[PDB]
């Protein structure tokens, strides 16, 4: 006997299911980021404190795109790379990562790795820029 | 059937002004160019004037017309004007418009283009005069 | 066959919306230095070459009277002036008791009891002395008390005096849409203002468009290319206002010939009123004029214009204002800074049965406390303008009303209207709207994405 | 730019023979021709479009021909309701030359 | 003989031109969504009323880019996709479609199913990433 | 300046190669004056006139670029 539910998960539905599975709902998330979950202000206190949030909020946006796009994965929602993992980051297996795992469990243990792993991606990024010119100019 | 009917010609002194209105039924004025055609007395047939179809963003003048000549349609009133002025004594002939086989504005990699293929149908004349 | 859908991004779609367009005005206004709301407050430079782009194929559907331009441009227009007049002077300490008297110096009989000579004890840049002044007030701003007078505004509200280095004048505004958006305009030219129009164009900007503030009768607006244009919501509906749009403007000249002089009271620390000092000369009354024959031209065309729609054999009486206060039975306007009120009774008083420079004359009063809007407690107090006004204007349209006509159909009424300045912008307006774009498409295709 | 002539200037021919009438460009225009019929005293109409296409409403009593710069108008039987000025037009720029004309006439 | 437009048609001037002809200006229109028609705003009700619209022109442009990137179309004025398309919507034969009708038009017709359509790129854009990243883990 | 990269068919990236050569009207320096004896300060001042040209080039080989591989695809 299968029960099945109402609805598709929805915003954080996912936040307490394991990694692989929580991947079939970035969606949610990503469009909340900009959009909320799914008329005009007056001026004043109130109006001027709505708007400077809704302008952080689009700055915030787009230096996560920004980033994605610094990486060579903009336009995706799961992006592979070129960048080898370091078992010091974490010496879990996949099975365990991706079936025994939460996202916020998972980022609580590699938090302190997350800076230089953005370093890497960075680099990396840009080696492959330069490396297909060389390799391309060659053509 | 397509019929043309050309009338507001009269007698102008030269360095006048004049105006032509030709009246069109019996098919979409909007979707053919128009010409404005000279016969000289007693001579041959000189194209003067045409101007696109629609909304007429295009028009082309005679040299020998140009800068003093212009061209104007109305296709709520299924009007063509001509706008004479500067008149000279050659000017003096029997002026008639005539529809073009084709005409209507057209996209072509973006642009505004209208291909001409001529005349089909003619109205039955109008003429004008300069004495002094 | 094998077809898969393809996402096009820039597509020429958009649907009917609402939005907040902005505000444009020419260099000139920058040149003149007089502080003009708009061009102080909200508007930018206009573009030197306004694009207009005409497009081929389309037929929009166009409605004047569900338009949100026009109340954006009410609201605009209505906060301009307040944000112009909080830093003027407010007239609270003239809410005081008047000692007034006739002015019999050389009036004439149709300007008695118009002008009163008022004396009155008022507040100095010392808070400790008070000095004794007289002014000349009109008729219309004050109110017994009981000799003993008090002004019009003090039960309701202090007035506040409009700036001197302030200008009201109209500037042609040009109404502007942002990102996104686009004003498309209708170019028929016996457009009605609802319906389909099928000679259609967008245009960055609206054309040049004077707040021109009046009632009774359009000023200095926009006339129709070919003819007389009958506009209304439903003119069947006699609760409905007529707009009607001129072909050929009507010259009228207004004029006040009393040479006034302005005097300036110091009612407090860098606080001045300026009151009218003195009348050089005799007093006459203020007054408007317009040529008969042309104003009958243009009611015969009006007439016939009306008849299309209330039949060719109905008799069309043209009657005065039937009631209400000074700003809706009268057409009151701005001259050279003078606020006039004008009976237009001489204007309808025909009739119509469908079978030179007598310079019709039409007396006009004047008030210096000015309540706009049709709003209650936001008084405004007009200082006088020195020397012998004369202003020309063109009339270009009217606001009509309908009389209930009893279902008789013999006969049909018209009687001057307005009041709501709504009806002034829709007489200018009628031929935008505003349009969201809606830039993805999606249509079939023989391409496919790899793999 | 381009000049149009029609030859010969007049032609007298018998009521059913061949009526040929040359049309000679400066610059090739190879498809923009068009044959045009003046009735003497009456308005112009047109026969063929294009040099080979007969126009819609009217009787495969004339032919044409030609290309590049040479144009040939062949007449059928040259009945009395034939006579009239025939005129030889490019539409292949925006200057629409036309031709001087040649005049038709039957024996007599 | 041809007649030529002095200038390329400019904003919206191929809203009544054949769809097929329109691809052509998108371009245009694109810029139009996010800079206007091609200097400080002063405190105030008519100030803060045009910062809003700013804002949300930039919020609705922002919110259209990511719904062609979670389509998988970012960066892209023309995109192609691997959802096939259902003679439902629409069975009007391509010519028809691309040589004799308007992108008003099109909407017209087909604005019923514009969200089942929105749907079903995610879906396909989703699942092209999911292989991806299976197909290449295999290399 | 995102939306212009887009157009340029270059979003996302930091050095993104076209289609559209380069004409030696604009500069004819060989890569190796440009590359290795000059700074973008420099090549801005020398080539400011033609950026417009190039940007407009840049669109039309993008667009083309697009019209192709649908076509090239559909065939497909
Ligand atoms: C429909 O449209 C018509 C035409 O567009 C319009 O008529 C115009 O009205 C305006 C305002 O009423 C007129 O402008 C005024 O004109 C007077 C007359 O001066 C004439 O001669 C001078 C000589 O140089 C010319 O420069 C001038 O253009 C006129 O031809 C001027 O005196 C006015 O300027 C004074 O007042 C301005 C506003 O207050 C000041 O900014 C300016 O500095 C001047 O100051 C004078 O007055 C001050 C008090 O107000 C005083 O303190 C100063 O010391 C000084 O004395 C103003 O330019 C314009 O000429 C009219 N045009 C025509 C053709 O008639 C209608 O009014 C309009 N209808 C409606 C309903 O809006
Ligand atoms: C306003 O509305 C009118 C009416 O719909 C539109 O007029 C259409 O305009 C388009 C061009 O924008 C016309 O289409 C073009 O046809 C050319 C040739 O067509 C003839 O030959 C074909 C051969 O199959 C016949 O089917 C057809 O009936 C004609 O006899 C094409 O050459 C054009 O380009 C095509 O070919 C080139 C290569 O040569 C390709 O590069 C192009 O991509 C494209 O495939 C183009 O297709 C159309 O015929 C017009 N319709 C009518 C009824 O006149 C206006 O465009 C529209 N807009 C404006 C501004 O007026
Ligand atoms: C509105 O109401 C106010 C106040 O009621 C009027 O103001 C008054 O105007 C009258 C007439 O102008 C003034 O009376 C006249 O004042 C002249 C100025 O003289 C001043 O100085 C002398 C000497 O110190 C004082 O005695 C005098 O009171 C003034 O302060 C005098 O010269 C006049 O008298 C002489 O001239 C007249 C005219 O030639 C002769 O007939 C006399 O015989 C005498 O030779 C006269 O006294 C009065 O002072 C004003 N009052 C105030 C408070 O200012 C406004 O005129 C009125 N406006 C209207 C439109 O009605
Ligand atoms: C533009 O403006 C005109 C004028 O105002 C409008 O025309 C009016 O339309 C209303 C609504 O259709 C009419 O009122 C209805 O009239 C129907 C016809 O009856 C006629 O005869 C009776 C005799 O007693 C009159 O009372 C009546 O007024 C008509 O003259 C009635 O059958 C209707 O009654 C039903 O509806 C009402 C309202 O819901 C209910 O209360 C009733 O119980 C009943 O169910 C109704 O009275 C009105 O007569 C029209 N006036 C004229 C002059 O024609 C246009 O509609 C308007 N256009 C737009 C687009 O708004
Ligand atoms: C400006 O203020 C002054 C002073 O307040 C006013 O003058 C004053 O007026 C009152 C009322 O008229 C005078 O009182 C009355 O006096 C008469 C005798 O004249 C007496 O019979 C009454 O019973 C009453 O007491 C008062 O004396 C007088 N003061 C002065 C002149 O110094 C003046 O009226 C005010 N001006 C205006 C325009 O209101
Ligand atoms: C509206 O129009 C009516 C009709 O034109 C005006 O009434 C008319 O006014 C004229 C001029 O005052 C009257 O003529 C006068 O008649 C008297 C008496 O015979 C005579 O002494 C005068 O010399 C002059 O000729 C006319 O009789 C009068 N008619 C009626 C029916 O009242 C009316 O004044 C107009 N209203 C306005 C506000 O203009
Ligand atoms: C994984 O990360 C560790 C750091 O935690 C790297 O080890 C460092 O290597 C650098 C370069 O030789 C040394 O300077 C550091 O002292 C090392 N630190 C430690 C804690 O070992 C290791 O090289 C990384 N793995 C790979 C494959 O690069
Ligand atoms: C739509 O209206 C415009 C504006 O009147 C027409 O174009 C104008 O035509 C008249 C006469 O030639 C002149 O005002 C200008 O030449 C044109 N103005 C502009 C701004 O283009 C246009 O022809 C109309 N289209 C129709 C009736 O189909
Ligand atoms: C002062 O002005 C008042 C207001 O005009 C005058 O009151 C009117 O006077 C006339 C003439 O006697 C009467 O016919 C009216 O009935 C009065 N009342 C109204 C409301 O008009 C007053 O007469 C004037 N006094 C002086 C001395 O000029
Ligand atoms: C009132 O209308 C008249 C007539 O339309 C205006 O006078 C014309 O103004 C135009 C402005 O471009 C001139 O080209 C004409 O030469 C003037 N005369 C005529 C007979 O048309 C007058 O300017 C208008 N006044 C106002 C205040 O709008
Ligand atoms: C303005 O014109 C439109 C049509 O162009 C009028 O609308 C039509 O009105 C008649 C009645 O007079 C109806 O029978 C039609 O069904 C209406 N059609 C549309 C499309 O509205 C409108 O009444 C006119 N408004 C006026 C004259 O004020
Ligand atoms: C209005 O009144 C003032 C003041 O009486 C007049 O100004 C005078 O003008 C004349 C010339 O006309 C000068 O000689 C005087 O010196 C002026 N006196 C002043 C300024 O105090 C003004 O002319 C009058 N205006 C009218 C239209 O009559
Ligand atoms: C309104 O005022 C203008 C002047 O501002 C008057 O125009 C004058 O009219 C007379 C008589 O026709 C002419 O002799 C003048 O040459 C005109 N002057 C101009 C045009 O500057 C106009 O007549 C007045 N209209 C009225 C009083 O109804
Ligand atoms: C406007 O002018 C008209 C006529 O010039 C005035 O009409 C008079 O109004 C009074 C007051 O109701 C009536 O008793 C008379 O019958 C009218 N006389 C005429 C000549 O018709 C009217 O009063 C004026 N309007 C106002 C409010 O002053
Ligand atoms: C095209 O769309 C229709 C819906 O309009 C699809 O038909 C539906 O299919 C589902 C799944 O079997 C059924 O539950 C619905 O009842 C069907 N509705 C209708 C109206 O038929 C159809 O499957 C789609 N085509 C393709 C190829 O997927
Ligand atoms: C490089 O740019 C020059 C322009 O500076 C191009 O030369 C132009 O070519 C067009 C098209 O034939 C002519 O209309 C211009 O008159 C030319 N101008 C000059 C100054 O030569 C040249 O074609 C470009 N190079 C390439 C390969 O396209
Ligand atoms: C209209 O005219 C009548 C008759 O002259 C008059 O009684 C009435 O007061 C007038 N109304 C207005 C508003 O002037």
């Amino acid at each position: 006997a299968v029960g099945i539910g109402e609805v598709f998960l929805g915003f954080l539905g996912a936040a307490g299911s394991t990694m692989g599975a929580a991947s079939n709902t970035l969606t949610v998330q990503a469009r909340q980021l900009l959009s909320g979950i799914v008329h005009l202000l007056k001026l004043g206190v109130w109006g001027f404190k709505q708007l400077q949030a809704r302008v952080l909020a689009v700055e915030r946006y787009l230096e996560v795109q920004q980033l994605l796009g610094i990486w060579g994965c903009s336009g995706k929602l799961i992006c592979c790379t070129n960048v080898p993992w370091n078992s010091s980051w974490s010496n879990r297996n996949l099975s365990e990562i991706w079936d025994n795992m939460t996202w916020l469990q998972w980022d609580k243990e590699i938090g302190n790795y997350t800076q230089i792993i953005y370093g890497l991606l960075e680099e990396s990024q840009f080696q492959q820029e330069i490396n297909e010119q060389d390799l391309l100019a060659l053509d | 059937q397509v019929q043309l009917v050309e009338s507001g010609g009269g007698v102008v002194q030269p360095g006048g002004s004049l105006r032509l209105s030709c009246a069109a039924s019996g098919f979409a004025f909007k979707d053919f160019g128009m010409h404005w055609v000279r016969q000289a007395p007693g001579k041959g047939l000189e194209w003067v004037a045409v101007i696109g179809g629609g909304h007429g963003q295009h028009q082309s003048y005679s040299e020998s017309v140009k800068g003093r000549f212009a061209i104007t349609r109305d296709n709520e009133k299924n009007k063509l004007y001509l706008h004479m002025d500067r008149l000279r004594t050659e000017d003096t002939a029997v002026y008639y418009c005539a529809k073009d086989r084709l005409g209507r504005p057209w996209n072509i990699g973006g642009r505004l283009v209208y291909y001409y293929y001529g005349m089909d149908v003619w109205g039955q004349g109008t003429t004008v005069t300069v004495s002094s | 066959e094998n077809l898969w859908v393809t996402v096009y991004y820039g597509v020429p779609v958009w649907k009917d919306a609402e939005t907040t367009l902005f505000c444009a005005s020419d260099a000139k206004a920058y040149e003149t230095e007089k502080h003009n709301v708009w061009a102080t407050h909200a508007c930018v430079p206009t573009d030197p070459n306004p694009q207009e782009i005409h497009l081929e194929n389309v037929t929009e559907e166009f409605n004047m009277w569900k338009n949100n331009m026009v109340e954006q441009m009410h609201t605009d227009i209505i906060s301009l002036w307040d944000q112009s007049l909080k830093p003027c002077v407010k007239l609270t300490p003239l809410c005081v008791t008047l000692q007034c008297t006739n002015v019999t110096n050389n009036i004439t009989d149709d300007m008695r009891g118009e002008l009163k000579n008022c004396s009155f004890n008022m507040t100095t840049e010392l808070r400790d002395k008070k000095q004794k002044v007289y002014s000349l007030f009109y008729r219309l701003d004050v109110v017994q008390i009981n000799k003993e007078y008090r002004l019009i505004n003090c039960n309701t509200s202090a007035c506040t005096q409009i700036c001197p280095k302030v200008s009201f004048e109209p500037i042609p505004i040009h109404y502007c849409a942002p990102a996104g958006f686009a004003i498309l305009k209708c170019k028929d030219k016996k457009f009605n203002g609802t319906g389909p129009c099928k000679n259609v164009s967008t245009v960055q900007c609206t054309h040049g468009i004077k707040p021109v503030v009046s009632t009774q009768l359009l000023l200095n607006g926009s006339l129709a290319e070919e003819e007389v244009m009958i506009r209304s919501e439903n003119i069947t509906n006699n609760a409905k206002n007529i707009i009607v749009q001129f072909n050929t403007p009507v010259q009228i000249n207004c004029t006040r010939p009393n040479n006034m002089t302005r005097k300036s009271i110091r009612i407090g620390p860098g606080q001045a009123f300026y009151a009218l000092g003195d009348i050089i000369g005799d007093i006459r009354q203020p007054h408007c004029t317009v040529s008969k024959a042309t104003w009958n031209e243009t009611l015969g065309k009006v007439v016939k214009q009306l008849r299309k729609h209330f039949g060719n054999n109905t008799i069309i009486f043209f009657a005065n204002s039937s009631g209400g206060d000074l700003e809706v039975t009268t057409h009151s306007f701005n001259c050279g800074g003078e606020f006039f009120y004008c009976n237009t009774s001489g204007l309808f008083n025909s009739t119509w049965i469908s079978n030179s420079n007598d310079s019709i004359t039409l007396p006009c009063r004047i008030k210096q406390i000015i309540n706009m809007w049709q709003r209650v407690g936001q008084c405004m107090y007009a200082p006088p303008i020195q020397g012998v006004i004369r202003c020309v204007s063109n009339i270009t349209g009217l606001i009509l009303t309908r009389d209930g006509g009893s279902t008789n159909s013999t006969t049909e009424t018209f009687r001057p209207g307005g009041g709501d300045m709504r009806d002034n912008w829709r007489s200018e307006l009628y031929k935008y709207k505003v349009v969201k774009i809606e830039p993805l498409g999606v249509a079939p295709t023989r391409c496919k994405r790899r793999v | 730019a381009i000049r149009m002539t029609q030859s010969p200037s007049s032609l007298s021919a018998s009521v059913g023979d061949r009526v040929t009438i040359t049309c000679q460009a400066s610059q090739d225009i190879k498809k923009s021709l068009n044959w045009y019929r003046q009735k003497p005293g009456k308005a112009p109409e047109l026969l063929i479009h294009d040099a080979s296409i007969l126009q819609t409403g009217v009787p495969s009593a004339f032919t044409a021909s030609g290309s590049g710069t040479h144009f040939s108008f062949v007449i059928n039987k040259l009945q009395p309701e034939d006579v009239g000025t025939y005129f030889c037009q490019e539409y292949e720029n925006l200057q629409f030359t036309f031709g001087p004309g040649t005049k038709v006439e039957i024996k007599r």
